[PDB]
RNA sequence: AUUGAGUGUUUGUACCACAUGUACAGGAUAGGUAGGAGCCGAUGAGACCGGAACGCUAGUUUCGGAGGAGGCGCUGGUGGG
């Protein structure tokens, strides 16, 4: 079951990214280091 | 159910009538037929139930005319501050180590205070002062840097109050021998401090009942809007 | 207690989907559901430990007394008194309050305002939880369940499963709560102890939610029954007892089944006519016309046709021994054992099993039942005597506390054996209701009931001829218990079993019962009740 | 809504009477808080006898009989109280 997800910034809570994952292959929330345009810095981003 | 004196006193009280403060206090001067200078009590039935932490109510008020009975002040002081308590008129002032003498001695005294950091030492005796109600609580004003003010206020007749877990608060406002004018002034002061002490999370009508009573006489309902 | 639009999905397997429930105050709600249904998860939502992915879960401001399904032993050396005392926040606040006094001396005129407020609240909070409890707890043990004071100074980890359950239940009561959330409060209790719990819960004036797989226990207490559905991922709340819930539920599923039947007939009818028109000659214009018109109705029917929920599959157990039992599977002769520093549990214990025999080790809580079984396996070395297993006897052990699983590893990793290939392991786990990627889940996230199935699967995969089972039906849903008992009855091997569940022992059909602590090898009969009375 | 009287039964609510409060220790059945050194009694006290209720089985409470004057508390130790 491949699904669309949003990656929220764990610092400022801005929903910065649209991406997708297969829930069967990635049960847990996808976490990535992505640039936050608000904070203008790379921050941990987590699926919300 | 009651003796003739209480029955006779009952005939002078209407059960269903809410009296004004002026009438109730004057009537209390006739329902205090007990064979001594009885105290006058005021009981408010606040709607707050102290089971909730934010609903708890506790403190003290310096009654303007006092209760007419001396209070024995015990002061825990450090350095020259102890002599300040004696100058202020503390009944007896104890060092850090005098807690041992208080343990098993010097009982039958009214209040304790810390100035203010002495509580690090008073904590050892707290289990003795705690259940007896003598533990210095900052909320009641027994702990303060202004020990000079704390001592003299207590001699002026500061009376503590605390809502019981049932939802009642009782306070002695003065002796039955007091003039009604002085007695009324004390009663009004109690009313103001409680309203000021209303918890921010209270809902609905605050004072669900006010009753005046003597040490032996019946309770007399009074109007909080009067 | 109220929940709206509840949603919760751990990875790919979901628990609640648009679920709702409203519980009125002063309702003794009995929570029922198969293992994994999500009964424990509901409490975690109430305790705010978990957060719903979507929806709102509403809880009253009153203090909640929570009895966990698993005992929480923070450190192995914790004493029973320390464990119980942790129920009340008296100790925690004093440690904070003691530090506050230290800060007051260090800080003169900077933080006094903040410190004074914190000190005042702690004193007021401490008095609200009256510090006289030190004496009340000591006597709460006596009046509650006859908990001896010798246990009071003993490490909690060393207590028996039944004893631990008493302590945990007492701890909840010690906290003086306003709402009771009991998660299997009688998991290991014996018959006598269950009586006290039932009476207290009957008398308890406040709201009490009970998660239990004991139908008889619930029926005596429950006035409202909440069923957590495993297939619909929803919550339904009934008024009445367990039987009433079963009656109402069975009827509803019957009435739903009949609805789906009639909707299928109408779809088949249209389908049958559409096909008849489809295969008619192209020259029959009117029939071809009618065929297309009915094709439109057929499409609209197939799009409003309710799907029948897939009935939750029940466990299938086929336990068979590889080898054959002997006339003397196990020889115990003059075996004495005592835990260092405690009275001897039994002296010169000597028994002999016969083979393909149902051997019940009877007793009460904290009497040595689990110690005896641990003795046979080799966990405990006998202080005196000998224990001899015939070379023909293979032994499978089901421990009481589920101590045979690696919480860190997955389900498949736990069951990995040198004698079984991958597809063989998956097939059996599917028979135990672990389907597809449900076997890659860590054992640490499973419920106690689901873990019990993994332990049972390990026992089954051994294909041993002697089964040492210590309370097997514990943590299992009522349906799985009956399956367990029925299949064991047909087991062609020797069974040494311990069980406080009267129903389970009846299904197995015990032959000889061994009473404790008074060693009495006896033929099984309703005289078991006589021993229980005496 | 027009549409008004009742009775009875079952229920929700609020007063009003009554009664209930036994953890362990402890004079022994201290429910919470405050006041309290005084309180009650030929407006017939204690003790005694009998009926009744509760009951954790220890005792507690109440009614009546006879009798006629005395009792309880503070002080005292126990206890978180
Ligand atoms: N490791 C241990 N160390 C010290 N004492 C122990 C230990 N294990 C058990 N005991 C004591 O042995 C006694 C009985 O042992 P056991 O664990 O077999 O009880 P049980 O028969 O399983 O009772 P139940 O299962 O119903 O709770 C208990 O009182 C327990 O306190
Ligand atoms: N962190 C998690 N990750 C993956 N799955 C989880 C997680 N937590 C719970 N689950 C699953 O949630 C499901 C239901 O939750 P829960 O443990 O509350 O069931 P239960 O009804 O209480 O079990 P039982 O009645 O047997 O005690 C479990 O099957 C469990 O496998
Ligand atoms: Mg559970
Ligand atoms: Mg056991
Ligand atoms: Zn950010």
């Amino acid at each position: 079951m491949r699904v669309n997800i949003t990656l929220e910034c764990t610092s400022c809570k801005e929903r910065n990214y649209l991406t997708n994952k297969n829930k069967r292959n990635n049960p847990d929330r996808l976490e990535k280091q992505k640039y936050c345009p608000r904070e203008r810095k790379v921050t941990l981003h987590r699926e919300t | 159910k009651k003796s003739k004196k209480m029955q006779e006193a009952l005939k002078k009280v209407d059960a269903t009538k809410a009296y004004s403060v002026e009438e109730a206090v004057a009537l209390a001067k006739d329902t205090n037929i007990a064979k001594f200078d009885a105290t006058v009590e005021v009981a408010y039935k606040l709607n707050v139930d102290p089971k909730k932490a934010d609903q708890q109510i506790r403190g003290a008020v310096v009654l303007p005319n006092g209760t007419g009975k001396t209070q024995t002040v015990l002061v825990f002081a450090k350095g020259e501050k102890a002599k300040e308590a004696e100058a202020a008129g503390a009944d007896f002032v104890g060092d850090d180590d005098m807690v041992a003498k208080i343990q098993g001695g010097w009982f039958d005294f009214d209040v304790v205070v810390a100035t203010p950091d002495m509580m690090a030492t008073v904590g050892k005796l707290g289990r003795v002062l705690g259940p007896k109600g003598l533990m210095p609580n900052p909320k009641t004003g027994t702990v303060t840097m202004d020990v000079t003010k704390a001592v003299e206020e207590v001699k002026a007749g500061k009376v503590t109050y605390r809502v019981d877990k049932a939802g009642n608060i009782h306070v002695p406002i003065g002796k039955v021998s007091f003039d009604n004018e002085k007695l009324v002034e004390n009663f009004n002061t109690i009313n103001d401090v409680l309203l000021k002490a209303k918890p921010s999370t209270a809902k609905g009508q605050y004072i669900k009942n006010i009753s005046v009573t003597t040490t032996f006489g019946p309770g007399i309902h009074v109007d909080q809007a009067s | 207690m109220r929940g709206q639009k509840m949603n919760l999905t751990f990875g790919l397997e979901e628990v609640y989907e648009d679920a709702e429930f409203h519980l009125g105050d002063f309702d003794k709600v009995g929570i029922v559901g198969v293992n994994g249904a999500g009964k424990t998860t509901l409490f975690r939502l109430l305790l705010r430990e978990l957060k719903l992915d979507k929806g709102k879960i509403t809880i009253g401001n009153s203090r909640i007394g929570y009895l966990p399904q698993e005992i929480i032993i923070m450190d192995e050396k914790m004493t029973v008194l320390e464990f119980l005392a942790e129920g009340r926040p008296i100790k925690k606040m004093e440690t904070e309050l003691n530090y506050i006094y230290e800060k007051l001396t260090v800080v003169d005129d900077d933080k006094q305002d903040r410190l004074l407020k914190r000190m005042g609240w702690l004193q007021e909070q401490l008095e609200y939880f009256d510090c006289y409890e030190a004496e009340s707890i000591l006597l709460d043990l006596v009046d509650s369940m006859q908990i001896d004071f010798d246990l009071f100074d003993q490490p909690i980890s060393e207590l028996s499963g039944g004893q631990k359950s008493k302590i945990s239940f007492a701890k909840v009561l010690y906290s003086k709560p306003e709402i009771l959330l009991l998660d299997q409060p009688t998991n290991h209790l014996d018959s006598s102890t269950k009586e006290f719990v039932t009476k207290y819960l009957k008398s308890y004036r406040g709201s009490v939610l009970i998660i239990s797989h004991d139908i008889d226990f619930l029926n005596q207490i429950i006035d409202k029954i909440m069923y957590i559905d495993k297939v619909t991922h929803k919550i339904s709340i009934y008024e009445g007892d367990y039987y009433t819930y079963k009656k109402k539920y069975s009827e509803n599923q019957l009435l739903r089944e009949k609805m789906i039947i009639q909707q299928e007939k109408e779809v088949k009818e249209l389908a049958t006519f559409v096909q008849k028109a489809k295969q008619a000659s192209q020259t029959n214009h009117a029939l071809k016309r009618m065929g297309l018109e009915r094709a439109i109705r057929l499409d609209k029917k197939k799009k409003n046709l309710t799907k029948r929920d897939k009935v939750y599959k029940r466990v299938k157990m086929d336990i068979k021994p590889n080898r054959e039992v002997a006339r003397t599977p196990l020889k115990v002769e003059n075996v004495t054992f005592h835990y260092p520093g405690h009275p001897i549990l039994y002296k010169d214990l000597s028994f002999q099993i016969s083979g393909k025999e149902r051997f019940l080790v009877v007793g009460e809580n904290g009497v040595g039942k689990s110690t005896l079984l641990k003795l046979l396996m080799g966990i405990n070395i006998p202080d005196k005597g000998k224990i001899i297993f015939n070379d023909k006897t293979d032994v499978a052990y089901y421990s009481q506390e589920l101590e045979q699983l690696d919480e860190e590893k997955t389900i498949l990793e736990n069951v990995k054996s040198d004698e079984y290939t991958d597809w063989k392991l998956r097939a059996t786990l599917s028979n135990f209701l672990f389907y597809d990627d449900d076997v890659n889940k860590k054992v640490n996230v499973l419920s106690p009931g689901e873990k019990a199935r993994i332990v049972l699967c390990k026992v089954l995969l051994q294909k041993a001829n002697l089964l040492i089972l210590d309370q097997p039906t514990n943590h299992l849903d009522p349906e799985t218990q009956s399956i367990i008992g029925a299949n064991f009855n047909l087991f062609e091997g020797t069974i040494i079993v311990v069980s406080h569940n009267p129903s389970f022992v009846e299904q197995i059909g015990i032959n000889r019962m061994l009473i404790l602590p008074s060693g009495n090898i006896d033929n099984y009969s309703p005289e078991l009740l006589e021993y229980y009375s005496n």
